[PDB]
């Protein structure tokens, strides 16, 4: 438990302004204003169409291994999907010296498309594929994942080994690279600041890093459009406020950055 | 065990 307290996107600026190491947690809200909705629940959206206990697990891939796949397929078909202002945002704080790394639990690969150097994917990335029987690497792009590609042709995919195409991304019941948490662990111990933006915190990866940034005694901040479960329990501030707005707070730092002007 | 879960 700890007295989380509200604050503005001015009051955030000011807080980074001080800091040396500063690291984001992201979650699929930062991916919401890129069309992917964040609320699984949502009717009107792609999630209506597939039932998450199959797509979404392990169990759910060896029995039908084709529907993550075919999830992964629709969701890069039929949405326009690029980098968001949230995601500019975190671009030009990395390049003003502050931010030094992105812990993310998104698969979609678009903090880097925006040009961040540093992106831990913790729960892998849809641009990989990894044969479930012999290992085979393969690496992706978006055009590779179109409905009209060959590679989605037959589903699931299939190896030449004989063996099948399994997404690199960790699916729940699976086990984080324990290589990659501690990298994750490692900035959070360096880090001066941790921006957690658009997350529930609800998952382990992500409630399990939280803890572990209170118990190296790490200043957190929020930015998500609501309170989460680390609201007053794990969070020292929150920003209300969709990551698009986070521009703001970039400007702000940006301009005051131009003092390379002499005088 | 750092399992995904929920
Ligand atoms: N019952 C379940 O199967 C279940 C439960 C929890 C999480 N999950 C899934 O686990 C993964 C990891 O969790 P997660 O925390 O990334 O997703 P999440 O759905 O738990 O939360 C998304 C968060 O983003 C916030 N948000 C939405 N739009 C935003 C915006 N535009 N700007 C800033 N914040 C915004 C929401 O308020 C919420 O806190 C996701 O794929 C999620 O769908 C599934
Ligand atoms: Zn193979």
């Amino acid at each position: 438990k700890k007295d989380t307290q509200s604050i503005t996107l001015e009051e955030l600026a000011k807080i980074i302004k001080k800091c040396k190491h500063v690291v984001a947690l992201t979650g699929s809200g930062t991916s919401a204003e890129s069309n992917i909705p964040s609320f699984r629940g949502s009717s009107n959206s792609i999630w209506s169409k597939y039932d998450p206990r199959i797509y979404g697990t392990i169990w759910g891939f060896w029995k039908y291994p084709e529907k993550i796949w075919e999830v992964i397929r629709d969701i890069s078909s039929d949405y326009e999907i690029e980098i968001n202002n949230g995601h500019v945002a975190l671009s030009t704080l990395e390049s003003l010296g502050y931010l030094k790394s992105v812990v993310t639990q998104n698969v979609d690969g678009l903090h880097e498309a925006s040009g961040n150097t540093k992106v831990i994917s913790l729960h892998g990335n849809v641009f990989e594929a990894v044969c479930c029987t012999c290992n085979k690497i393969v690496k992706l792009n978006k055009i590779m994942l179109q409905k009209t590609s060959h590679f989605m042709h037959q589903l699931p995919p299939e190896c030449p080994c004989g063996g099948i195409f399994k997404p690199n991304i960790i699916l729940f019941g699976e086990v984080v690279s324990s290589d990659l948490l501690k990298e994750a662990e490692e900035e959070i111990a360096k880090c001066d600041l941790l921006l957690v933006i658009g997350t529930s915190s609800t998952v382990s990866t992500a409630t399990n890093l939280c803890h572990f940034a209170c118990k190296k005694k790490k200043k957190i901040v929020e930015i998500n459009i609501s309170k989460t479960y680390i609201t007053n329990k794990m969070s020292d501030y929150h920003v209300c406020a969709k990551f698009s707005e986070l521009t703001k707070v970039a400007n702000i730092l940006k301009g005051s950055s131009e003092k390379n002007k002499k005088i | 065990t750092a399992r995904k879960s929920t």
